[PDB]
């Protein structure tokens, strides 16, 4: 993931953690091959397990998936109807 | 420790080290009062289970019969059967003139006396008196 | 536990820590006196305590459990229905 | 601490480290000022986190608390309903 | 949090987690800005997510929330008709 | 008789080898080891 991609991620830290629906997000990760099962199972765990600590050890995760991460996990977004979210997203790279 | 039991020791030392947790021989080795808090801070400085155990017998070869059993003990008490094995033949037998006086009086500090010699009474009284 | 035994756990490193239930596993281990409590609590407490990582911790502590680990291994493998997996371990030790 | 209760702490270390329930005990330390809340947090997470090694820190720990450190320490055990420990303790320190 | 009222907390540790009923704190303690919602969500699910292990990490996070954070928390307390245990902490504080 | 500790300890430049060719005098052997 270039630098850009995963200064938006931080920039956009707060209201990814606070808006991200995990529990529908997860086949949509793997279609995309975007995360191993395990590695899904993982973060599922961390923190306390709420929705909040899931979705952020996902983003935290999701710099280190590729250089196609960002793009890919907006389609994600996109395929489990969270536009808005994904709308926020790429009008940031955009911008 | 006795020569047989250090030899024991020294043959089998590296199966020991490969296999030895520290953590619960030390334990066992401190409460029979034959390894200090000190050795076992020193012990437990090493970075990993094998560096542990390699100080720890590095110690215990210095140390008398006691401890060879104290270490044989707790090893056979963790379970260890094999490494117990190993050491079993190295196992040292453990436990007015009187032990006093030959303990405290060997430093040097006397010439023993002769082979014959009548005992003079009433003298050595009044030295002791004095 | 002799290099053989040894070479043989991590040669199947990866399907053991993939396929072994654990939580069952114990009262096997304790009946055939491979493992003190204590040891199953810090085997327990392994890295993030997954299954996962329970497995790895114990198959790795294995190796130094006696000459006879392996076998007395696979035996509670057997007991608590995971005869694939024991299955699969024989097959290599004879192999 | 003086080198008798010291020396009842390493005798019987055994006994300490395999029957001191930890978790139970925090309140009574605190409420008799034996540990600031710090201390107990890092004891907390001593070696593996377990009982055993939470307790084994503890009264390590505890040999550099104070001239009545040991005293006081009985007198938790006592107030938690750790009698047979503080009674195994208390016949040591007299006799 | 002077000492204090820190060391008031301690002192009433064991009856606070004993007494206090949380599911109808929540909404007072927001009202006088004693904590964030997130804080909320990650102190009930702390421990076993039950009333005690709540309790706990309530009055543990309590002492970092401010320096009126325990006056405000009676208040609360009288707000959702506790005012038993409201009753014991003032008369504490005052002692 | 020679054995594993015989030669453990004793060769730590305690004794000399016995020659290549000896016979056995048991009996005075047997008088030190007494006294």
């Amino acid at each position: 993931m270039d630098e850009a991609d995963r200064r938006l991620l931080r920039r956009c830290r707060l209201r990814l953690v606070e808006e991200l629906q995990v529990d529908q997000l997860w086949d949509a990760l793997l279609s995309r091959e975007l995360f191993r099962p395990h590695m899904i199972e993982d973060i599922q765990r961390a923190g306390s397990g709420s929705r909040r600590d899931q979705a952020r050890q996902l983003i935290i995760d999701l710099e280190t998936r590729g250089s196609q991460a960002l793009p890919l996990f907006i389609s994600c977004l996109e395929d489990t109807g969270q536009d808005m979210l994904a709308s926020f997203l790429r009008t940031n790279r955009q911008a | 420790m006795d020569a047989k039991a250090r030899n024991c020791l020294l043959q089998h030392r590296e199966a020991l080290e490969k296999d030895i947790k520290t953590s619960y021989i030390m334990d066992h080795m401190i409460s029979d009062g034959f390894l200090t808090i000190s050795e076992e801070e020193k012990v437990r400085n090493e970075p990993t289970q094998q560096q542990r155990a390699a100080m720890l017998i590095k110690m215990i070869l210095k140390k008398d019969n006691d401890s060879y059993v104290s270490f044989y003990n707790a090893l056979l008490h963790e379970g260890y059967k094999d490494l117990a094995a190993l050491l079993h033949d190295g196992i040292p037998v453990v436990s007015g003139i009187t032990s006093y006086v030959r303990t405290v009086l060997c430093e040097g500090g006397v010439p023993q006396r002769p082979v014959v010699f009548v005992t003079r009474k009433k003298l050595v009284n009044a030295i002791q008196q004095k």
